[PDB]
């Protein structure tokens, strides 16, 4: 749910309060997170894609996704993973597709991610070490 | 050998088109004219298929950066006026006719000429009307999925079949371009058409987008009109290719009047009303804008200048100015009075469009604004008012009646444009005719203009029952695409409309 | 009049009850002809079917069209009009018979029923196209000398309307 | 400047403000999908259907139509704006057709700007190679000058078939797919005069003129019967399905592929012609794309339209009839040219040309004949133009 | 110089004194112009051009040229011709720039315009019937 | 022969490029460092150097377009 | 949402008024021309001088450079970030150099794109055009399948000798050269592959995979000196002025240049082959526009230097006689292909490998030899790589 916030947990306090907690000795060593973020630029093939795939088939599948508004890009955070099909997103913009087409307005990736046929996945598994990465 | 690095440009290519048709008995055109094009035009655009598409593919993708890029992110497609965004249901997808059936248009000039080159310059402009087809339908695609009312903007090449202002666009941007002798419907075209009234329609109403918040249209139609100018000299040529034809001394000038009238007939009120009512930020007095591109530049420039080569004034052309003053706003107690039948939600001006109109149109509040604001107090806006416009009409005696040749409404004990009432019987049947140069048309050729209008299709229906029929309903089924107010709130339904108990009468049951 | 419906209504839906008992292209040829001549140009016999006619019109070319290929030879298919007449013939009948018109007005009523008798399917589109095209160019030439010639009063009487109203 | 300058309702902040007050807190309809009903023919609705169909304002007495009432102007005389006798075929749905290419305008013309600029480039290439050098100076100057140059003309004459095709025809998926086929003819036309003068540069004394290729295709026998076909083809019928028949599933599909691909673009490849094949590439990706829609509005659709398919493959089926027999007698003409060629085994001798028509035919008769019923000697088409080498 | 403007002459008068002239006799007839109008849809390469070439070379050798600011594109008019050579525009902006390049934002012209060679103009003159159109 | 339309997709081109590199003895980086990057290792995206270009010049025309055309009218 | 929905300066009324007030009534400066100072290498400066000089941090104690002082950060023991170490050659200005087609990245992309695109398009009209079946089969499965696929491991050695180049030049519109020339080699590599993948669509059995390929130009004698030169320039030498010098101006132009086009390409059209010369188009083309770039750097420039020009030819002409001596080799162990093809006058018996031989050697010498004082006798080269015919 709302552990995924842009504002959360210790981004909620302000002044001092913001400070006790930002230097309290716990918060001085990186704590393993499972999450992924995505950045998605704003366009006309993203909003739909956010829309009608990330936010109704996307959290359908992954409750944990959070979607925010940071004016230029939608900022994206979910547990585990995130999965968008090129060939469902052409479906909806009615226009030919490919996974490199979705490329065009992916800005940024805070994860792994690999494209795998018309698959986009960004996934909070270590590809290559625990996983291996195939081929079509 | 020589192994400079060399290429070959597209005007060393065009050089040769000339020599590519070739002399045999049958090479002649397939459709009635009365002229004849020389065989030695050139064309002023040197340009051969390949630099055809190198130079659209790199407009386009400068529009498509602009629209799908830059203007989503900043959400530009609800920024636009409530009453500027309804307006481009309207003038895109009428629009969007002209630049169809300008496709079909270009291509029966293409076969009329007999110089590969006029041939040249004719297909370059049958390939830029598809490229304006799918560019219109692109501006209410896009605002289908931006704007905040998609009804409309999402099928209007269904729902505009229920309404009568459609009628008179097939006949100026439709049926005028494909429909006579080939000459004819070029000087409809591309001499009047184009090279005047697009500048109106297409470049000037971008600067009324723009002051209404649409920077969609000015993106686009911007481009559309770069390709124009091109057609622009594709009427000109025609003139050039007829010019040393004895025919044309015998019947340029009245090809020239009736297109011209045509044109003048429906663009001149239908424009200045979608540019004066259809906003809310008036850019300048339409009258003022008509006066600046039709009379004194393209009539001096075009009209004026061939002036050399037996090309009159048009006769008609005192008639027209009277309807640019007072035609528009004729029309537009016709589109107010009968909104149900259209797609686009209407706004009556408010009180400071009010004085606008006055100071501009002196005389406009006595005449015009009293009847409006009657309706206002009447409730017009109000689905539980019972209460729309036409039936009011009707109950004072100011009948509407359908121009058998233009399609054009007309209300004679209100208007102040152009035009008088005839009413002839013929073979059983009854015609209304509004001015001297239809008049004519339809006295000589009345097997070209037997065009059902709405009042002999719907004769008896009753309202609801229409645009329930036609489709004009939003996707609840219920709800009207149109509207007379452009609140969010208290939209009308089918079953508001019935309450009003409208049914469609014979105007011409009377005579 | 009350109207029915526009796409969908007894009209038509009874002549389309009449249509598919044609069973043959001597039948369907004179039947089509007789709806032509009855129903369409400004000098029909009756403007009661007049928002209904055009769709009709369409429903007994599809039959007759379909009679054709089911019963003709095919070279008739192309050379032959369905009454029986020599495609080419047809054609220079009818320009012989413009060229010598003396009026617009004698002109007019030729191309006119010229389209009203010899409309595909009965003659051939490519015949068809070429006479209709060739008969236009005259009737255009005569029509548009001196087009503005004549007062708005003459012409209402040369075309003989009556006049019910006109504003003053 | 003597007018107002225009305050913009986007950025201004007085007018945005009011703009902003004036515009609703939802959305008034739910439905975002341009023209949603019209029918998909694929999975979902495509950009190039949206954009397209139903663009034409066709009344419902022309098969398909949304629209009511008579045209508002007519010719003189009463012919219609469009009407069902423009052609002989019928159908239950004009609309019906659908580009498997799905071009609309900008895919169309993004395309062929690629090949625009890439050609420029590779020829620059190609001059600075000296390529030229390893051309037989034969095939050259006597075959590619003179009888490829006048190969333009039959490209030229199928493209101004097209202009009454464009102004008849009877649906807005059918007027796109004649057009981008007209255009690709011409740009064929000039692609081939622009291979001569990217000679003429390179070879001094080459002429690039088209007087000798326009003397050849109007009078030199080997061009008879093809010059009488495309004339016909051209200016003799106005049937605009006739005209898209008989130019492209007969004569471009039967002659015109033996000429450039057989010949022209077969033979560059055993005389050492390292350009040709670069211009007769484009060519054969045009006709490949052009028959993929050819193919969808006569085979796919018309003939076996629910109610009038039997009706429409009478039609078709004699078409086809004469103008093959067009065809084969323009090849017939046409096998002469090998007579002033080098005779090579398996190419430009008797058995090389008549494995050569026996991929024509055998392909035309694959992708069209079978198709609408047309009953075809392969053999007997072969040993008919032979009779000619 | 001013009768070249947009709000020339009659476009000045509102109300009743705009009515009085626009109804006057003698502008019930076209009146010959010598003028052409030229529209430039605002982009980056215009916006150098009209800068650069129009409002320095080109108003030396025309002084009656009028440019006008109409938000989305520029309005130009002038007395006689308007030429724009498209190859000191690409010297101008450091890129290839041919003369179908320029005509990417050219939007109206009301006049005679014709391409050669690199060179965009638009005359009053009737071109094809005063002065033959040429070939490279 | 077989006349259905096929290409060749890019990770049809791209699952053969592991096998580009050959074995020999001077086969080695040139730059001084403490690590060996193993040998077998795959990257995640997929990319020829024509897919690279089509994707990229697509990004480009649309900022372009925003750029030179809307954002400077 | 957790965070603000952040308000736009551009649209917000409250913002834009703000903006508006702060905005000064004019500018500041009137000098609007990006890095006006950079000196123009033709009449005007273009984009391609301004977006790409300068860019390269370089101090004054590297030739050209407007910097100062030491980098902040060195590699263990003291090698310089960028250095004159790096390379024997020197100059006045390391940025001298021009692109002579300008192409920062964007052209660079759009260029390649368009191929990328119409690449696929011609494919698939090919495929459906049938023309493979006219293709000999035994140049087909022979000496294309695996004699071009083994090309492709040249093309692929001349790609990764760039590496270091990419890391150790000393300017912006070098390294802008460089990279590009790199990828198109890659290009080239992946085209090939290419080709061979689709032909094993459309001829069953033909086998695509690398395996034989790898082994002919690992172990087959043919390519036994052509790979121990691309071995020894890529990975025995990381001076980046020889490698760009050795691998594109002497190795491909000599090698190379017979290898695609005076073999694989002129064959291929004797042979009937009607695909291959569509991806020879390509790399021949590639090959052109990176010899302009390569002939500014060194044949314009750095054999001109106004101070180093005859020590850097002394450099350049000892490079030129080792590797010229190693491509001479080269083509004497790759003539022996001609061996196992079909024996056609002027083209694959001696008097045509010797025309061809004459070619490349004679436009080297033009090209390039003439210009930068070396002296090279054709026909004495011509007649040491016969000796392996
Ligand atoms: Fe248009
Ligand atoms: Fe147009």
């Amino acid at each position: 749910s709302a552990h995924n916030a842009y504002n959360a947990g210790i981004m909620q306090k302000t002044g001092k309060a913001f400070a006790d907690e930002f230097f309290a000795e716990e918060n001085q060593v990186v704590h393993e997170s499972n999450a992924v973020v995505l950045v998605l630029m704003k366009s006309d093939e993203i909003d739909a894609i956010i829309e009608d795939i990330v936010l109704k088939g996307g959290k359908a599948k992954n409750p944990s996704i959070v979607v925010e508004d940071k004016a230029g890009f939608w900022w994206i955070k979910a547990d585990g993973a995130i999965e968008i099909d090129a060939a469902e997103a052409g479906e909806l913009l009615g226009k030919p597709f490919s996974v490199y087409d979705l490329l065009i307005n992916v800005s940024s990736t805070v994860g792994r991610a690999y494209t795998l046929g018309t698959k986009f996945t960004i996934t909070s598994e270590l590809m290559g070490l625990d996983r291996a990465l195939t081929d079509i | 050998v020589n192994r400079a690095p060399v290429g070959v440009e597209p005007q060393e290519v065009h050089k040769w088109l000339q020599s590519f048709n070739w002399d045999f008995k049958e090479n002649r055109t397939k459709y009635p004219t009365k002229y004849h094009m020389a065989n030695e035009t050139k064309e002023q655009f040197k340009v051969i298929a390949k630099e055809y598409a190198r130079m659209e593919a790199a407009k386009d993708e400068r529009q498509f950066g602009t629209l799908l890029d830059g203007l989503t992110r900043l959400g530009a497609g609800n920024k636009v006026h409530p009453r500027w965004g309804e307006t481009m249901k309207v003038i895109s997808n009428f629009l969007e006719v002209g630049e169809y059936n300008a496709i079909a248009a270009s291509a029966m000039l293409w076969d009329s000429a007999t110089a590969a080159e006029q041939k040249n310059g004719y297909l370059a402009q049958v390939l830029d009307e598809i490229r304006h087809t799918h560019q219109c339908a692109f501006i209410n695609h896009y605002y289908s999925k931006h704007y905040h009312d998609p009804a409309g903007h999402n099928d209007a090449r269904r729902t505009r079949a229920i309404g009568p202002l459609w009628k008179g666009m097939k006949r100026v941007f439709a049926d005028g371009f494909i429909s006579g002798d080939a000459v004819e419907c070029s000087v409809n075209l591309q001499l009047v058409g184009e090279a005047c009234f697009t500048n109106p329609l297409i470049v000037a109403v971008t600067e009324w987008a723009s002051a209404n918040g649409d920077e969609i249209t000015p993106t686009v139609f911007l481009s559309v009109e770069t390709d124009e100018l091109r057609h622009m000299a594709n009427g000109y040529q025609t003139v050039v290719s007829i010019a040393n034809d004895p025919a044309s001394a015998k019947f340029l000038n009245t090809d020239l009047n009736n297109a011209f009238w045509t044109q003048q007939k429906y663009f001149t009120p239908v424009l200045g009303y979608l540019f004066e009512y259809g906003s809310k930020f008036k850019v300048e007095p339409w009258v003022k804008t008509w006066n600046r591109w039709v009379y004194e530049d393209w009539g001096g420039i075009w009209i004026g200048r061939l002036g050399k080569y037996g090309v009159e004034s048009p006769a008609s052309l005192r008639d027209a100015k009277r309807d640019a003053y007072w035609a528009h706003h004729d029309l537009a107690l016709a589109a107010y009075a009968m909104w149900p039948l259209g797609f686009a939600r209407l706004a009556l001006p408010d009180e400071e469009d009010q004085a606008w109109f006055e100071a501009n149109y002196p005389g406009w509040a006595d005449h015009y604004g009293k009847i409006f604001n009657e309706w206002k107090k009447l409730g017009y806006e109000d689905p539980k008012s019972g209460f729309i416009p036409y039936q009011w009409l009707l109950a004072n005696g100011h009948d509407v009646y359908i121009d058998r040749v233009s399609q054009v409404p007309f209300i004679p004990s209100l208007a102040k444009g152009t035009g008088s009432l005839r009413v002839h019987e013929f073979n059983g049947k009854k015609h209304s005719l509004t001015d001297d140069w239809g008049e004519r048309q339809w006295l000589i050729e009345p097997e070209r203009y037997e065009c059902h209008n709405v009042f002999e299709q719907y004769e008896g229906r009753e309202l609801s029952e229409v645009i329930a029929e036609g489709h004009g309903v939003r996707s609840d089924g219920k709800t009207l695409i149109a509207q007379p107010h452009t609140r969010g709130d208290n939209l009308w339904t089918l079953e508001d409309i019935k309450r009003a108990g409208c049914v469609f009468p014979d105007p011409l049951a009377k005579f | 009049a009350k109207r029915e419906p526009i796409h969908d209504n007894s009209i038509r839906t009874e002549w389309e009850a009449k249509i598919a008992k044609l069973t043959s292209v001597d039948q369907a040829t004179k039947f089509i002809q007789d709806f032509r001549l009855a129903y369409t140009s400004p000098f029909r016999k009756s403007y009661d079917i007049d928002v209904d006619y055009q769709y009709i019109e369409r429903k007994i070319e599809e039959k007759l069209s379909v009679l054709k290929t089911e019963k003709l030879p095919v070279a008739d298919l192309i050379t032959k009009a369905t009454t029986g007449e020599d495609a080419a013939a047809v054609e220079a009948t009818w320009i012989a018979k413009i060229k010598a018109a003396k009026s617009k007005y004698e002109a007019e009523r030729i191309h006119i029923e010229f389209r009203q008798l010899y409309k595909p399917p009965v003659l051939p589109v490519n015949v068809f196209l070429r006479t209709d095209a060739a008969l236009g160019t005259v009737l255009m030439e005569i029509r548009n000398t001196d087009y503005y010639g004549t007062p708005l009063e003459g012409l209402r009487k040369e075309r003989g309307v009556k006049v019910l109203h006109l504003q003053a | 400047q003597s007018s107002q300058v225009t305050k913009r309702g986007l950025t201004d902040p007085e007018r945005a403000a009011i703009i902003a007050a004036a515009v609703p807190d939802h959305a008034l309809d739910t439905q975002r999908k341009y023209h949603y009903f019209i029918q998909p023919r694929w999975k979902r609705l495509s950009e190039y259907e949206q954009l397209s169909c139903y663009a034409q304002p066709n009344p419902d007495w022309i098969a398909g139509g949304l629209d009511w009432g008579d045209w508002t102007q007519k010719f003189h005389g009463g012919r219609p704006s469009w009407g069902n006798e423009s052609t002989e075929l019928r159908t239950t749905d004009w609309y019906r057709h659908r580009d498997p290419a799905r071009r609309w305008h900008h895919p169309y013309v993004k395309d062929k700007s690629e090949e625009a600029r890439y050609t420029q480039r590779f020829l620059a290439a190609y001059s600075s190679e000296g390529s030229i050098r390893t051309i037989d100076p034969y095939w050259r100057d006597e075959i590619l000058n003179k009888y490829f140059g006048a190969l333009l003309y039959s490209e030229y004459g199928l493209f101004n078939a097209h202009s009454s095709v464009g102004r008849d025809c009877l649906s807005d998926t059918i007027r796109q797919t004649a057009v981008f086929a007209a255009l690709d003819k011409v740009d064929n036309a000039q692609m081939i005069q622009m291979e001569r003068l990217f000679i003429a540069k390179l070879v001094p004394g080459f002429d690039a003129s088209t007087d000798v290729p326009k003397k050849i295709w109007t009078t030199d026998p080997i061009y008879s019967g093809a010059r009488a076909t495309v004339q016909e083809i051209w200016q003799g019928v106005q049937d605009w399905n006739e005209i898209l028949w008989a130019g492209h599933a007969v004569y471009d599909a039967t002659f015109g592929q033996f000429a450039r691909r057989e010949f022209f673009q077969r033979l560059a490849t055993v005389y050492g012609d390292t350009l040709t094949p670069f211009f007769t590439a484009q060519s054969q990706t045009y006709f490949q794309t052009t028959r993929g829609a050819i193919d969808d509005l006569f085979v796919y659709c018309l003939a076996n339209d629910s109610e009038f398919g039997a009706h429409n493959r009478t039609f078709l089926n004699a078409w086809t009839e004469h103008y093959l027999a067009s065809s084969v007698a323009a090849l017939k003409d046409f096998v002469g040219l090998y007579a002033k060629v080098e005779k090579v085994a398996g190419a430009t001798d008797r058995a090389g040309v008549s494995e050569a028509l026996q991929r024509v035919f055998g392909d035309w008769k694959i992708d069209y004949a079978d198709k609408i019923g047309f009953r075809v000697d392969v053999d007997q088409k072969v040993d008919a133009v032979l009779a000619g080498y």
